């Protein structure tokens, strides 16, 4: 009966999908962090 | 703003801005290891119980 239990509702499995996530959401946010200007005139390097 | 151009007074309110949002980072941290210590207690808590 476990076995069918596992599969049956899809929340049992929620911890490891919550770290994973957790980790994936830090990667995105620190990636997409840098678009900001910080009050100067661009954010490209190049063209400053 | 009541008394220089915009211009100049932007860096300004910038700077307090970002000293501001630094001190608001600074506080949560100290609320994340609060948090933690607090966690581990209600744990060992929860155990004794």
């Amino acid at each position: 009966k476990i076995q069918d239990s596992l599969s049956s509702t899809a929340s049992a499995l929620g911890k490891l999908q919550d770290v994973v996530n957790h980790n994936a959401q830090a990667l995105n946010t620190l990636v997409k962090q840098l678009s900001s200007k910080f009050g100067a005139i661009s954010s490209v390097l190049n063209d400053i | 703003f009541s008394r220089l151009d915009k211009v100049e007074a932007e860096v300004q309110i910038d700077r307090l801005i970002t000293g501001r949002l630094q001190s608001l980072q600074t506080y949560v941290t100290q609320q994340l290891i609060r948090a933690a210590e607090i966690r581990a207690s209600a744990n060992l808590a929860a155990t004794k119980m």
